[PDB]
């Protein structure tokens, strides 16, 4: 089966960086295009960045242009998403996802907190 | 049920749905040493837009973004918008944009843009090789050839229209575009994705029939044929009727309103596409002023007269 | 007969009439300062086309024929052949060929051309300006101004496809084109014929909805705005229902599919063009789903909703 | 007269006749999105060889003749003779030299040499890239990447044995070989001649049945799966039966001698490919001493139960 | 129609050289691979070169082989073969033949005759 | 019962039976000095096959299996697998697996393997000595010399493809291998189990007819020779057949097609081998085109003509 798993999420200040992964098994990988999505609280979620097989094509949504890089390691199956100078504005659940054929998979994602604020409770 | 029909409309009076260009006549040949894969033209009997197509005749092989110079040359990156001019996400369950182009070849056109703070425009000639790695159009990415280095300027509303193809002159005529080799969307190496299927006959003595049209060339010695599955009017007019498929099939006989004789009689695929009992490459012999008028709902097994 | 009713069909879905590109936005204001009698984009709501009106939207503003060069120039005579390459007929009742530009301006696009015995394609800048004596495509001639003086050949199929207009930046900007400004379609101190008619809003309060395009400019400061009565798919939609008129004037009501809810009413005139209860210019705010819905056959008194 | 049969073979005694390797199962699925259009293991059901079908079956892929050392390289230029050592001639009606490999993939063998006066040996690993420029069969020349510069002689006969496929393994797993894809037989930018023709399935519901063997790979993650059309030991059959056939297609069941019983059936068209009743990708489960057998003639429109 | 003619032959001198000649019309010409074939009294047809579409892939029958050699000038659809060091034994009908599809196509021929 | 016959093969068009190779002429010579008793190419003239003999020319001289490493050295352990990859089985009645060489020598190939989990491949040079007190292929193992002493893995499917034979140049020339010298099939001091018999001519003044081959030689100064009883594709078809005999020799007529002359006769004994009446050894020349035709049943004492 198709399998994706992200991480390397969590509560950081603004401006700073963060890198998140995402493990894919359960199909050849390389030959797919790969996509970052988010979703912030109270809204849908939206496009982040693409990324192609070789990884010589990639875009990002106007919102993250210049800030973030999206790569790939097709050996080891592992998208990237680099996150540079971040703002509040970019807190969300980050989620890879891709399509094969004509059928659509995404992860269960990772969390991204970008605050000064540093109380938080379940 | 809603009653199932075709509009009332000659060759002539429609539309290619694979480029911007009129409807000229009707082909049959066989099909199964290539494949018939287009994106654009594709629509079920009872209106699901498939592949690629759009309902506009007009935005077909067009492009619409910003344009980012690459230094050095007369190239220019165009990162690309929807066609309402709204963000464009790669993630929707198409295999590009669309409208983009179904088919690998130098499509030449013109890039227009306007500066926004003055109205001032400008526009140039303008190619897009639909096989190179830069064709990217699923992932919003795609590369012009123009002839300047300099008028373009970044951050403003540009277009491409699409004017007809060319072909490297020095090179065996004919050989290119190549109409039934779908383009990479997201570039080298890169599976495309939520396809429209192949086509193919599948009765004895059937044969894909093709609404055709010339491309018009630009330069050198192209191919210009275009066929399509349906007429750019047939898609819009299922997607407006939206009446249920019966069957599998849905009979078509094309007829002369001036006598009421039938010319042929034909099948339309309710996956949307055309057959007809012939073997052979063969250019119809219509009058002017026939049109197709559906007549029955049938099965697969239904065995169409020779035409 | 059959009910009347218009395509669901959103604004950003539709073509212009008057030019082949996509519908953006709906504008009223005032035209009593200046005679509204647009050819391209005229239909009655009972299917009759009008003008110089005719089905496809990739056909409007192009022309088809053969090519004379004008020695000394990079100027080009065209005699005008009809869509299918027949020989264009003067003598039928229309104003002109269906789909001639119907306004005084300078469009920009291309000349292409094949030679019929090898194939070989070449294609060139070209801009035709309809404002010139020799600008008479009634009588089959139109000049086009090229960026060649040698490389298109006699005898032999040539197309011109539009792209956009232009404007002389040396003098005051969008000053051109002139978009309810017919031109002479036999040219110089000739009378045009077989119009369709100029069109106003009678009722006390009320203004022309217009369906509104900006046309890609490719040179200087030209006024992009273009207007026309009826989008090319309501046109495509009257002649194929062909229902009845019930009174002289069909109620619209444009709606929020999502909401239910309706944003404004207005007139569609049997003869073919629509109007609101305003004063003054205005952009209409619309949400971008939204589509006219035909709700009701209207006498003659009728009072609409304030716009 | 002579009476129609296929030989009493189980699969596993039975040979792939696209590469020189035993049969292994039998495999189903659709075939309109390639082309299916192998040129060895073809073979009408009376006996006509078609394509670059032969005889032997070691004789699949293997090239025999002298060598041109490539200065500066450790590839050489293998100057093509016939199977039996006798001189090529390219003029022939046929698409290449018989047995010559029918799709773009990487081949690894060993070239083997024997020195005429003394009896001397050498073998070396050698590759053939049936995608290269430089592979050109029909024309007698085919180029083969070794690992030396020095040890094969001038004008002596050399001999390339296959062993398996390789793929670029820094490359995206199973991206080659591309067994539906045949090569340019006379090198790069000239058309294939005298091809057996593509086939499909020409009934509602059917599909190609496969004989499947997997290729040996050398290096990399290649796609190993290989499909032909009929049997290497049915071409064999048909060629020395020599039984004219009676109609379109030969039905045949394919039985469990254990039982008795009828698996399933399938088409055996006269042309030289079998077909079944099914939808989807399939992995036929068979009995290991199950083999088919020829009931009766039937035609093209013959219904098959599902298999 | 598809038409092949063929030029250059005539009367020679053994140790000469002679230019033969095809021109080719109603197909493409580029994109098919050409070929020379030559035939003696009393002798079957006898393959002697070929072509690919580039020019890049050549061969030679080998009673031909250092003395002939094939070219091709694909924008004039234009065969050649130069003969250098022609003997007697090249006395023949030489052919100009191609291959479209599944049909075969040669020209009428131009005669050659070596002799002292 | 069916009528005997012979295949309408001509010598050229064959397979041996010894070695995956095609057959190339036809050879008699003496051979009271030696015992010939090979175990591939055996079969009956009504269908039963012999010694290690089954029905594929490709899978002769491989095998398949898993293999273990021989630490401080690049010799590995075959395990014998089925052709299927099941378990081979030692009791069975024959001498060996089906196709096992019949023959003493060094036999040089490619071990190729497949890594089942991520679809990754690996090819080595291999050379398999059937001297060896290693080599036990009745028992299921089977050493093999190769170029690498760490890149194969445990418990992953490995096969032998054969490509040729070796000799130690240093030794006088010719001296290896040893056709007609059956390998220990159970290795060191272990008899030979279910041999098919050895073969001599009884009748004065006749010697056994040999279709022949030259095996590839991949170092040194093999001898090349290959001698078998019975074309593969004789095997193939009296297997197919099945005819009984109506006694102990079948009388063969060696035709020219082109003529009707016999060029010569031989005995075709019922136990599956020929003979001639010649004394020496003989190169026989053949029209390319002759072929074997089955006259009469004869008994050992019938006199042939001399060959």
């Amino acid at each position: 089966q198709v399998q994706l798993q992200e991480s390397g999420g969590g509560l950081v200040q603004p401006g700073s960086s963060l890198r998140l992964s995402c493990a894919a098994s359960g199909f050849t990988f390389g030959g797919y295009a790969m996509h970052w999505v988010r979703q912030a609280p109270g809204k849908g979620p939206e496009w982040v960045s693409s990324i192609n097989s070789g990884g010589d094509i990639t875009n990002y949504a106007t919102s993250v242009k210049g800030r973030f890089s999206i790569s790939r390691d097709n050996p080891s199956k592992t998208l990237y998403l680099q996150m540079n100078s971040l703002r509040p504005e970019d807190s969300a659940v980050y989620y890879c996802k891709t399509q094969l054929a004509n059928r659509d998979y995404r992860g269960q994602g990772t969390q991204v907190t970008v605050s000064s604020h540093h109380h938080h409770h379940h | 049920t809603k009653p199932f029909s075709v509009p009332v409309l000659t060759v002539e009076e429609m539309t290619n749905s694979r480029f911007p260009i009129p409807l000229e006549k009707l082909f049959t040949g066989p099909s199964s040493a290539f494949v018939v894969q287009p994106q654009n033209g594709r629509c079920t009997t009872d209106g699901v837009l498939l592949g690629t197509t759009q309902l506009s005749p007009v935005n077909i092989c067009t492009f619409r973004g910003d344009v980012t110079h690459i230094t050095g040359s007369r190239n220019y990156t165009m990162n690309l918008a929807s066609q309402n001019w709204n963000d464009y996400d790669p993630t929707e369950e198409i295999p590009a944009p669309l409208g983009t182009p179904d088919f690998v070849g130098k499509i030449q056109g013109v890039l227009t843009q306007t500066t926004r703070t003055d109205g001032s425009t400008r526009g140039h000639k303008a190619t897009v090789y639909t096989g190179s790695a830069d064709f990217a159009p699923k992932l919003g990415r795609v590369q012009f050839e123009t002839d300047t280095d300099r008028d373009f300027e970044a951050n403003q509303n540009t277009k491409f229209t699409p004017v007809g193809v060319i072909q490297d002159g020095g090179t065996t005529h004919r050989n290119e575009p190549q109409q039934w080799v779908l383009p990479s969307y997201s570039g080298r190496n890169t599976h495309n994705v939520h396809l429209a299927p192949a086509v193919a006959p599948t009765f004895p003595g059937e044969q894909l029939l093709f609404f055709r049209s010339t491309m018009p060339g630009c330069s050198g010695y192209p191919n210009m044929d275009l066929d399509c599955l349906l007429p750019q009017e047939w898609v819009q007019y299922f997607y407006q009727e939206a009446a249920p498929a019966q069957s599998d099939v849905a009979l078509l006989r094309f007829v002369n309103p001036d006598t009421g004789r039938v010319l042929f009689e034909c099948k339309l695929h309710k996956s949307g596409y055309v057959t007809v009992a012939h073997t052979g490459q063969h250019d119809l012999v219509i009058p002017p002023n026939g049109y197709f008028r559906f007549d029955s709902w049938v099965n697969q097994f239904y065995t169409l007269a020779p035409m």
